[PDB]
RNA sequence: UGCUGAAAGCAUCUAAGCACGAAACUUGCCCCGAGAUGAGUUCUCCCUGACCCUUUAAGGGUCCUGAAGGAACGUUGAAGA
RNA sequence: CGAUGUCGGCUCAUCACAUCCUGGGGCUGAAGUAGGUCCCAAGGGUAUGGCUGUUCGCCAUUUAAAGUGGUACGCGAGCUGGGUUUAGAACGUCGUGAGACAGUUCGGUCCCUAUCUGCCGUGGGCGCUGGAGAACUGAGGGGGGCUGCUCCUAGUACGAGA
RNA sequence: GUGAAGAGGGAAACAACCCAGACCGCCAGCUAAGGUCCCAAAGUCAUGGUUAAGUGGGAAACGAUGUGGGAAGGCCCAGACAGCCAGGAUGUUGGCUUAGAAGCAGCCAUCAUUUAAAGAAAGCGUAAUAGCUCACUGGUCGAGUCGGCCUGCGCGGAAGA
């Protein structure tokens, strides 16, 4: 609501398109389309989007705040874009990209081949560093976590896949 | 085709002469032991000064039976009685040091290699 | 794929170059001949209908004859259907021989099992027997109690009880196929298949791995 | 995690302890020191 | 277990939206199965004479006809009280 | 009370789940191996013996496990008859006695040709709108659904090491 | 009081509860308890509200930003709430109870300075350091925010053949 009432400025270059609840936002860095909750009415005037509830829906403001937030990060997507970096920690752990597949050596018998969805692109600047780049903030998050899930950090040596920003607390083993 | 209560002669110099099978090992409700299979035994007769004694409880592997063994082309090899070789309970390795009577190549089970080398005749 | 209809000839053995004896069932497969193709438009589903064998003219009813005549194929000992896998296509009167199994490693074999008549629970359901002595009165092979007491006051449906045993359809799965020879109309599969000598068999490539 | 028909205590075992109403049960999350998680409930019937 | 995410500027797996998740469930395997009276489909086969009466209606009866097929008899069956 | 046969066994089972094994998950005073504790989960699986009438329990030895309970403490017109209430006999103890014990001990008759319901099989009849021979579609129903060890990956991750 | 010795209507079924006391006949009419979407006779009635749990249509101590109504209060453009930037200093490495101790366990007290504030501590942690964050205050934002009271309806607590 504090979030709904806050207009999002759409910069020069981004093209907003509205058809009822179906929004489409095209930019220099892609095009995303989202369908807002019925209870959300969105308006587009000046070079800004503003949000508000809609008569008859008991939760419009919560919905509207959700809507606001999403579009704010849709616009960021097709302009600046999002980057999630993970990194591997542990001996033998390595990774590489070929085309759109991230090849993970993570101490298993079989190596791991992870396909990538549309919009997400990968780069390893280091055998132990994965940089995702993309416009759908949800999609990079699903992917970044999918990769992290192949080997969650372990609490005794921190080994595994972690978000670069991530805090991993270690602990001591049980005394004898 | 050995079960509980079955009596076996003994194909080694462990000092045992007659043992009874008191458990067929290798699965819940398992009914029969055969050549190569491990059984649990109590000792019913032993010589005076051997490696084992009357009433001792251990494991042993069957190396000859009357029911015999089938071979892959249909042949059968049968023996005039049922015999076993006693094995230390934990290491399941033979207590004795010599083996008597023929044994079968069904024994080429790694652990019982010592039995085939020592064995006079191998069928 | 489709299967074929055959006749159980009997069992034998094949010896291998290196000493294995493989026990084999001999299944006879004469050309299976297509007597009707079914499609979505006319039947709602796709399948072929086949016959195999031969039948006594004097034993062929008039309907039966009109039916084969449409296909232009001779009477057979019977008719059987096989479902099609889209793209599978056949034509009326086409002949299918046993070379269809030439490169299928295992088959499921279906038959009508030998008939054992009214069988008791010991043999039919492997019930265990009561005491042979120790005072048993007239109750050595009988089934025992067949329910509880006032609650539920009934026997539950499905109770394993005595009754007809055998003479039913049975499918045996994933038999190795040991030899195919159309020149002699033979299919050999490893192991036993249901039924007595003489009876019709259905062979289908095995649905499992 | 532990269950509990009362969070008055398990909610304050730590600064990052929260309390949330996922599906229709009340969970006490604490994603730093997980051992302090709890729920009030245990499923449908 | 998670993503995105508000109500609640933060947080939050959930409220909208979204990825996973088990021998349980629905399938996939085998058997029965259209009395499925909701009695389904497909293919094939067989029947092409008149007359009387009443209460004239999906009426009753007579003569002539008697198919396809079904059964019957008989020789039987690794089918079977 | 003009009769609902009692313990235990044997046969045969069926359900709940407050789960024994197997499956999935959270925490752990979880290094690993292995454990502890809770959550989900009821598909299937879930010991032979020595002793006593035993159920139980102790013991022996297995096993992945030897689950807890409902079912007239499931199941005698299904079997047993070892325990327990007939009559015989004795010991101890009690009584003057006859006899008694809820103390022991030896012996000591277990029916029923299934009408109905229920269930397992198996036919007859009529129907399904002219009759008939087949082959089908598949609404629905049933069955199945257990797991061990070893090999590799690897003597690798982990560990001072074992 | 009812059954008993009492029928009829309701309460699914249900002597003893609710309504009500059957001389007989009727293809008339009003009612009672109790009912009016269908089975099933009568409102898918009007009107103003709650509830989202199929609560309704089983159950407690206790639990919780579920939601409705009410009356008060605290803080706040001298800038509150949250968030984020900051700092969190010196007597004092704190003397001292036990073998360390530097708030670093336990008992004792709980003083003091520089300031914008900063506890002889808040609790993780511990060979001593520690190297974390906070309590409290300066900045940023910019208008609300906090949690007690009377009360309505709901949530969890809630496993059986
Ligand atoms: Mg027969
Ligand atoms: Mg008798
Ligand atoms: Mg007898
Ligand atoms: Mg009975
Ligand atoms: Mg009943
Ligand atoms: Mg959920
Ligand atoms: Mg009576
Ligand atoms: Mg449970
Ligand atoms: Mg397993
Ligand atoms: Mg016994
Ligand atoms: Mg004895
Ligand atoms: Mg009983
Ligand atoms: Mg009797
Ligand atoms: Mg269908
Ligand atoms: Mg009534
Ligand atoms: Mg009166
Ligand atoms: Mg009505
Ligand atoms: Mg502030």
């Amino acid at each position: 609501s504090r979030v709904a009432k806050a207009p999002v400025v759409v910069p020069a270059g981004v093209d907003v398109k509205i058809n009822g609840q179906v929004i489409t936002i095209k930019g220099k860095n892609g095009e995303l389309t989202r369908t807002l909750n019925d209870a959300v009415e969105v308006k587009h005037a000046d070079n800004t989007l503003t949000f508000g509830p809609r008569d008859g829906y008991a939760d419009g403001w919560a919905q509207a705040g959700t809507a606001r937030a999403l579009l704010n990060s849709m616009v960021i997507g097709v302009t600046e874009g999002f980057t999630k970096k993970l990194q591997l920690v542990g001996v033998g752990y390595r990774a590489a990209v070929k085309g759109n597949v991230i090849n993970l050596s993570l101490g298993f018998s079989h190596p791991v081949d992870h396909q990538l969805p549309a919009g997400i692109t990968a780069e390893c600047p280091t055998q132990t560093e994965i940089v995702l780049k993309g416009a759908d903030k949800q999609v990079i998050g699903q992917v970044a976590a999918d990769l992290r899930a192949y080997r969650r950090p372990e609490p005794y040596k921190g080994k595994g896949v972690r978000y670069a920003d991530e805090v991993v607390r270690t602990k001591e083993a049980k005394k004898k | 085709m050995i079960q509980e209560q079955t009596m076996l002669n003994v194909a080694d110099n462990s000092g045992a002469r007659r043992v009874m099978c008191i458990k067929v090992l290798g699965g819940s409700h398992r009914r029969y032991a055969g050549v190569g299979d491990i059984i649990k035994i109590t000792i019913k007769e032993a010589i005076p000064r051997g490696k084992v004694k009357k009433g001792d409880v251990l494991k042993a592997v069957v190396v000859r039976t009357k029911k015999g063994v089938r071979r892959p082309d249909g042949s059968v090899i049968r023996f005039d009685g049922n015999a076993c070789v006693l094995l230390n309970n934990n290491s399941e390795q033979p207590i004795g040091t010599r083996i008597f009577g023929p044994v079968t190549r069904e024994l080429r089970s790694e652990k019982f290699m010592k039995i085939i080398s020592l064995a006079p005749e191998v069928l | 794929m489709i299967g074929l209809v055959g006749k159980k000839v009997g069992m034998t053995r094949i010896f291998t170059e290196d000493g294995v004896s493989i026990p084999v069932t001999v299944i006879e497969v004469e050309a299976n001949r297509v007597t009707q193709v079914k499609d979505l438009a006319n039947d709602g589903y796709r399948a072929i209908q086949v016959t195999t064998g031969a039948k006594k003219a004097n034993r062929v009813t008039k309907p039966e004859a009109g039916h084969f005549a449409k296909a232009g194929v001779e009477a057979g000992r019977g008719l059987w259907e096989f479902r099609l896998a889209e793209g599978e296509e056949f034509t009326v009167g086409q002949s299918i021989s046993v070379e269809l199994f030439a490169d299928v490693k295992k088959v499921d074999v279906t038959g009508t099992s030998k008939g054992k008549g009214f069988a008791g629970t010991v043999k039919r359901w492997n019930f265990r027997t009561q005491d042979a002595t120790h005072g048993n009165s007239l109750s050595h092979r009988v089934p025992g109690s067949i329910g509880q007491n006032q609650t539920p006051g009934k026997v539950f449906k499905g109770k394993k009880m005595a009754g007809q045993m055998g003479n039913e359809r049975v499918t045996v799965q994933s038999l190795d196929v040991v030899r195919v020879d159309a020149e002699r109309n033979l299919l050999l599969v490893k192991g036993a298949v249901p039924g007595a000598t003489g009876s019709d068999l259905i062979v289908k490539p095995a649905v499992k791995a | 995690m532990k269950v509990l028909n009362s969070l008055r205590t398990a909610k304050e075992r730590h600064p990052d302890c929260q309390i949330v109403k996922r599906k229709g049960r009340l969970y006490v999350i604490c994603k730093s020191n997980p051992r302090f998680k709890a729920v009030q409930g245990r499923k449908k019937k």
